[PDB]
């Protein structure tokens, strides 16, 4: 979770925290560390399947079928059947899925308020719940159908190609500050003293930094295209 | 000595083109303001950078436009007041004050004639290709004079090159008189040794 040079950062809020020592150091996670990675969990999850099932690649039987369970006890079916379009429909289920969702993971938390406190927990919150099958066959369906598809790949590997050169640039550039081209490379990528570990996280962190548009149309204009 | 600076021979000559020999209607000096203005590599010019590459703002060809002007006002007056002082210049030779104007225009005009595209990044680009790149393959097969060329790639020795480039059945390529080729040579050295001294003259080759 962090880097060499942010951990007496780290170490001082650990200390001032009281975060239980395991370790190298290491420490427990906090609580409402639980709480954000159950909630960061459930949305993706929920809006990922909805997005495949929008923009053309999931049927809305899959849909209908794969979220059963999860929205039994919650819905009216005479305003379900009185919708007309798709989208109202997905988010009607959506909305219902998410306040599901939550209701039980908060109740999950309360189960093991001890065991998390006490650093003893060693798994999530969602795969601590009775509603599993569904999750795994949404996420297996999405991994199938959604990160898979042909533009998704094309997209990766354009990102893959561009970052590589970026990254090429930068380090020949800070490798020699002599030649004409390398002072040309760092007034255009870095015009704004350090060891060598932290001039490459930097790099690092700069490159991280930018856009998909704007490296895009940087990787464009560096190849004069 | 001014009489021999101003020389109206050109290359492959016998004869002694004397001053006084000439039709004023179209002298010497104005047949090279003639042959740089249709030649090719003049042309070529109007798509070459000043400053920004790639509108209002200037090329290369309305740089030399101005230039040919303002060097020949400058060596009009100069050549005005040279026959001022020097009186047997315009008694027994016979010149006169547009002569000066008329050699510093035509070498002002193809001044900035064989530089290479992209403005001052092509000749950095070019002499870094045989440092840091392939051509450095070829270290090894040249002598030091002519590696030192090619790794220090210079505007004004391909001026020179393209104004004096013979070729089948043109020998001495545009022909310019000998007058308009010494006004226009700025660093009349070699390129070795590399800045020998902090003269003017010898900053490049
Ligand atoms: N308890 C919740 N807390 C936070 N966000 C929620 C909750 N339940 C659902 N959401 C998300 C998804 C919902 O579509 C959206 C708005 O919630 P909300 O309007 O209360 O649900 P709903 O559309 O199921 O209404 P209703 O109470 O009529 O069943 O926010
Ligand atoms: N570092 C630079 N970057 C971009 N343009 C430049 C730079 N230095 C000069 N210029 C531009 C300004 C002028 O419009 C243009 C023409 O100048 P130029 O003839 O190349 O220079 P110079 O007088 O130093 O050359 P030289 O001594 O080789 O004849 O170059
Ligand atoms: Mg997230």
């Amino acid at each position: 979770g962090f880097f060499q040079s942010e951990r007496a950062l780290f170490e001082d809020v650990a200390q001032e925290l009281g975060l239980l020592k395991r370790s190298d150091v290491s420490w427990s996670r906090h609580p409402l560390a639980y709480l954000v990675e159950a909630a960061d969990d459930i949305c993706y999850t929920i809006i990922d399947f909805e997005d495949g099932i929008n923009l053309g690649l999931i049927p809305e039987e899959y849909a209908l079928e794969y979220m059963v369970k999860l929205v039994g006890q919650t819905i009216d079916r005479n305003k379900y059947n009185a919708l007309q379009e798709t989208s109202d429909r997905v988010s009607y289920l959506r909305a219902l899925a998410i306040g599901t969702l939550i209701n039980e993971s908060v109740d999950t938390f309360m189960k093991y308020e001890e065991e998390i406190l006490a650093g003893t927990f060693d798994q999530s919150l969602i795969d601590k719940s009775n509603y599993q099958a569904q999750i795994t066959d949404i996420i297996n369906l999405s991994i199938e159908r959604i990160y898979n598809s042909r533009e998704v790949i094309e997209k990766e590997i354009a990102g893959y190609e561009i970052l590589s050169t970026l990254l090429e640039a930068r380090c020949r550039a800070l490798d020699n500050n002599d030649t004409h081209y390398n002072q040309l490379i760092q007034q255009l990528l870095a015009p704004n003293e350090k060891s060598l570990y932290e001039n490459l996280i930097q790099i690092c962190a700069e490159v991280s930094t930018m856009t998909d548009g704007k490296a895009l149309r940087n990787y464009k204009k560096i190849k004069g295209l | 000595n001014w009489e021999h600076l101003l020389s109206l021979k050109r290359q492959g000559d016998t004869a002694k083109r004397l001053r006084i020999e000439q039709d004023d209607t179209r002298l010497g000096f104005e047949v090279d303001y003639d042959r740089i203005i249709f030649s090719a590599p003049f042309r070529s010019l109007q798509d070459k950078t000043q400053v920004i590459p790639l509108d209002f703002v200037h090329t290369r060809l309305t740089h030399s436009l101005e230039v040919s002007v303002v060097g020949r006002s400058l060596g009009r007056m100069v050549g005005k007041k040279l026959l001022e002082k020097y009186p047997h210049l315009e008694q027994v030779y016979g010149y006169k004050f547009n002569d000066f104007g008329a050699i510093v225009a035509a070498a002002a005009l193809a001044h900035d004639i064989g530089n290479p595209p992209f403005g001052h990044s092509g000749e950095k680009a070019i002499g870094e290709f045989f440092k840091n790149g392939y051509g450095k393959r070829y270290k090894d097969s040249l002598t030091a004079k002519e590696y030192q060329d090619l790794i220090k790639f210079e505007g004004n020795a391909n001026g020179f090159k393209v104004l004096s480039q013979s070729k089948p059945g043109a020998q001495g390529g545009l022909r310019l008189s000998y007058a308009t080729l010494g006004a226009f040579m700025k660093y009349p050295k070699e390129s070795l040794p590399h800045k020998p001294s902090d003269h003017i003259a010898d900053k490049k080759y």
